[PDB]
């Protein structure tokens, strides 16, 4: 069996700048030929085979050249060896885009008629288009901080400008719910110059 | 062109067999290419599996070689993958091929005593541009899609990866950005797709 490592789970970039993934397999691939392909994967999709794109190397060292990454380059870079089978893969190097600084647009969701029926209430805090990808959020119920029972989750760098999205949810009982009035999103992020605080009272 | 498309269950129970069918259009499986099965464990690693060529000719994965089977019926366009006794280091998304330059859309298999459940969904209600969406809660197993009025609207379009909760069942949510102004003359819709439970629910987004 080939072995095929990526060294760097993941590699930074400016746009506009050039980016190299490099490969290695434990034994050559030559036979004047060189068995290497490389794919991309954007998150969603199914792995694709790969003008800016260039693959060089000798015989057990490969490098992808990304000249002037765009926006548009993010997803998992893999090289594959197809001199013999089994056909193996190295475990994917992520295209990282560093850009500048944006702060998230902030939106706070109550509750819906249709989930309180269930005796389980969830609000959800969306925060929308930033970067850097680490973000503070915390809730308030009546202004008491709470703990315990909110999950974020992120997506994956946005394809067209670089950015990150984050959901907030607060999951309590329908009672718990009813019981106070006032539901708040606080947000820290490095665009904000001072904390964002989004917030709705119950019904 | 050529595409190639995958059906099967998205749940297969522990000990039990995954059997999963590549359809393949605009091409014949017997004309030429090799036809190969791939997944991606959670975590992103691939590995092959195995293929059948245009001649019916098998090659599996050694990792594999006692679990596996890669069939074919030339007049349906259709080869298909068979492994046996699977654990719950089988779960993955499985992918079938042509060579390496065609691709199956892919199906997520998880390997589960658990039964499916298809979603609730819950509007997420707004209160110049507005953010809305829907909560998708309560699934299993993975995954669900999320379109916006049919696939009319896509840009501005947020749907996060889903979240595995203490009750063993998936949540996500999907929020799309909206001129504030169409609020009360547009109508927003999310269409969901719970594939594994064969199940869609549409739900009418609202403003409060």
């Amino acid at each position: 069996d080939i072995v095929m490592t990526q060294a760097a789970p993941s590699v930074p970039v400016t746009p506009g700048e050039s980016v190299s993934i490099s490969c290695r397999s434990s034994k050559s691939l030559l036979h004047g030929n060189t068995y290497l392909y490389w794919f991309l994967q954007r998150p969603g999709q199914s792995p694709q085979l790969l003008d800016r794109f260039s693959g060089s190397g000798s015989g057990t060292a490969f490098t992808l050249r990304i000249s002037r990454v765009e926006a548009e380059d993010v997803g998992v870079y893999y090289c594959m060896q197809h001199l013999e089978y089994p056909y193996t893969f190295g475990g994917g190097t992520r295209l990282e885009v560093k850009r500048t600084v944006a702060a998230p647009s902030v939106f706070i969701f109550p509750p819906s008629d249709e989930q309180l029926k269930s005796g389980t209430a969830s609000v959800v805090c969306l925060l929308n288009n930033f970067y850097p990808r680490e973000a503070k959020v915390q809730w308030k119920v009546d202004n008491a901080l709470q703990s315990g029972n909110s999950q974020e989750s992120v997506t994956e760098q946005d394809s067209k400008d670089s950015t990150y999205s984050l959901s907030s949810t607060l999951t309590l009982s329908k009672a718990d719910y009813e019981k106070h009035k006032v539901y708040a999103c606080e947000v820290t992020h490095q665009g904000l110059s001072s904390p964002v605080t989004k917030s709705f009272n119950r019904g | 062109d050529v595409q190639l498309q995958e059906s099967g269950p998205g749940l297969v129970k522990p000990s039990q067999s995954l059997s999963l069918t590549c359809s393949v259009t605009d091409y014949s499986i017997t004309s030429g290419y090799y036809w190969n099965w791939i997944r991606q464990f959670p975590g992103n690693k691939l590995e092959w599996m195995g293929y059948i060529s245009y001649d019916g000719s098998n090659n599996y994965n050694p990792s594999l070689k006692n679990r596996i089977s890669i069939t074919r019926d030339p007049s349906k366009d259709q080869f298909f993958l068979n492994l046996n006794s699977v654990t719950t280091e089988d779960t993955a998304t499985y992918y079938c091929t042509r060579g390496s330059l065609v691709w199956g859309q892919g199906t997520l298999v998880t390997v589960s005593a658990a039964s499916t459940k298809g979603p609730s969904v819950f509007p997420l209600a707004p209160s110049g541009t507005a953010a809305l969406g829907c909560l998708v809660k309560d699934y299993f197993p993975e995954p669900v899609t999320v379109s916006w009025n049919s696939g009319a609207l896509t840009s501005g379009v947020h749907t996060f990866p889903a979240v595995l909760q203490s009750s063993g069942l998936y949540s996500l949510s999907s929020v799309v950005t909206v001129p504030s102004s169409s609020l009360g003359t547009q109508t927003y819709i999310c269409n969901v797709n719970h594939k594994p439970s064969n199940t869609k629910v549409d739900k009418k987004v609202e403003p409060k």
